[PDB]
């Protein structure tokens, strides 16, 4: 081929292949082509430079000479030809403004949000509404004693994280005043990080998922509640020894790169950061630790009208209205201290404004008390992508899998041995069944859409593994019913 | 536009 | 700055 297409480089035609993609960048000096990944820029980089300037010119060309901020109330501030248009949420114009007028948002009620003093407390509380099984509003804990959450030692901050994870280790990050994501080394977030005088873009991730870590997985952890409710937990149990042999010898193992990594994530925010409403992936339930700086949190409640506004919301082209004008007062406005806890069950739609630099331990989960949310909340997206274009990693990470050997697992379990036994299992396993049933129903949906139009792409579960899955339920639950027809 | 926690699957 | 696919 052509010596001009070549990079760069890396002096090859094509990159081998986090991904470079098949994508490049030229030099607008000495004009030749690099691949993204032998250009030297990370991808948060690759849209703010009018000219670049590569390695091979920069001491004698300057370094790369990045976009003037011609329209800072845009998404793409970059460009002229959007100086006249509308203000976006949220923008630095925009953000800007709503830091000033954000308080007007009203508080929640005592229904919305119960603030207790400590994890004692709050379990009492909880317990008293139901317990995980009965959980539909949300907590906020003043003080993390007695919620046996592991968390690390404050004056534990940002260093730690990039010394323990690697300063080459790669985090999506999101460009606030650009509202989008992009990846950006650990070490170029701590530097623009401590910089907190030069910030001309301001950036946020909340996407460090470090469950995989040998250390950091021992240093910050979940409340043992939600461990104890955790269907990922129940499925990809941390076992050893004899008893992980047990769980081979049952076909109870499962892939550890199959397992949904969400229950462990790092977050961390520069001042002016605002997350956009949202319900959180698959309708996971939320747990959310501040070890530094402040968050403040717009939210309402799961009901349908306020679904029906925000799928609207979130389909509609329009970009200039925030979705709490809109949501006839259903956003109430709660902020979060440094050492304060919030635990947010699924459905729940929320915004998040950071008042201050900040680092934060969170986690997401699902748990058979709100299976029904949880559906309701996939069943909310799948609309929603049905208009509009998204990448599945926004997404819960393997959610029919996960429910697909729930089932096979646990739930297929249960349901057998009653239905050998006696056994009526609205008894002492009334909760079980219900999770069935619900599951089942939802599953039958997903085997008929497979077979009305195909599996998706290659693996991970082939489609008559899934038919036997159900034939195997179909008749238990077919079983089961029958004994409700005498006892 | 594409600002949301994010999961590869994985 | 000027990108490229392939
Ligand atoms: O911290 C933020 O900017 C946003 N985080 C969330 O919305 C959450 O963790 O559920
Ligand atoms: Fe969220
Ligand atoms: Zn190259
Ligand atoms: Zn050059």
């Amino acid at each position: 081929p052509k010596e001009s297409d070549r990079c760069g480089g890396c002096g090859k035609f094509t990159h081998e292949d986090k991904k470079n993609d098949f994508q490049w960048i030229g030099c607008d000096s000495c004009q030749t082509w690099y691949h993204f990944l032998c250009s030297g820029l990370e991808q948060f980089e690759y849209y703010l430079y009018e000219k670049f300037f590569c390695p091979k010119c920069v001491p004698h060309t300057g370094h790369s000479i990045r976009y003037k901020v011609v329209a800072p109330h845009r998404y793409r501030w970059y460009s002229p030809n959007e100086k006249h248009l509308g203000i976006e949420v949220g923008s630095k114009t925009w953000i800007e403004d709503f830091i000033t007028r954000e308080n007007t948002v009203p508080s929640p009620t005592d229904d919305e949000v119960c603030i207790v003093e400590d994890g004692y407390e709050f379990r009492r509380e909880f317990e008293k509404l139901g317990g995980a099984d009965n959980w539909g509003k949300v907590f906020m804990v003043k003080d993390m004693d007695g919620l046996n959450m592991t968390m690390p030692k404050p004056g534990f901050d940002l260093e730690d994280v990039v010394k323990i994870m690697g300063s080459d280790y790669e985090v999506d990050t999101i460009d606030v005043y650009n509202q989008s994501t992009y990846s950006m080394k650990l070490d170029t977030f701590r530097k623009l990080f401590r910089d907190t005088k030069n910030r001309p873009l301001l950036y946020n991730f909340l996407s460090l998922e470090f469950s995989d870590n040998n250390e950091m997985k021992e240093i910050a952890k979940p409340p043992r509640f939600v461990q104890e409710i955790s269907m990922v937990n129940r499925l990809w149990p941390d076992v050893s020894g004899a008893e992980y042999i047990k769980l081979l010898q049952r076909e109870e193992y499962l892939p550890e790169d199959q397992r949904p990594k969400v229950e462990q994530f790092c977050l961390a925010g520069m001042a002016g950061s605002y997350t956009d409403f949202h319900v959180d992936f698959g309708g996971s339930s939320v747990y959310y630790h501040i070890l530094k700086g402040e968050k403040i949190f717009y939210i309402a409640a799961p009901t349908e009208q306020n679904f029906a506004a925000y799928q609207a919301h979130e389909t509609s082209p329009d970009t200039t209205t925030w979705f709490g004008d809109i949501a006839n007062g259903a956003v109430k406005r709660v902020v979060i201290k440094e050492g304060q806890t919030l635990l947010i069950p699924a459905g729940w739609i929320h915004a998040v404004l950071t008042p201050v630099d900040s680092l934060v331990f969170g986690g997401n989960f699902l748990h058979l008390g709100n299976l029904e949310m949880q559906m309701r909340v996939y069943h909310l997206e799948n609309a929603i992508r049905k208009e509009i274009r998204s990448e599945e990693k926004f997404y819960f990470p393997n959610f029919e899998l996960l429910h697909w050997m729930y089932m096979r697992n646990v739930l297929l379990e249960k349901i057998t041995e009653a239905n050998q036994e006696g056994s009526d299992m609205r008894e002492q396993e009334k909760n079980i069944w219900t999770a069935s049933q619900i599951m089942k129903a939802e599953m039958e949906r997903w085997m008929d859409r497979e077979l009305r139009l195909g599996p998706e792409k290659n693996a991970i579960l082939p489609t008559d593994d899934k038919n036997k899955i159900m034939i195997s339920v179909r008749k238990q639950i077919e079983i089961q019913t029958k004994i409700q027809n005498a006892k | 536009k594409a600002a949301r926690k994010s999961a590869p699957a994985s």
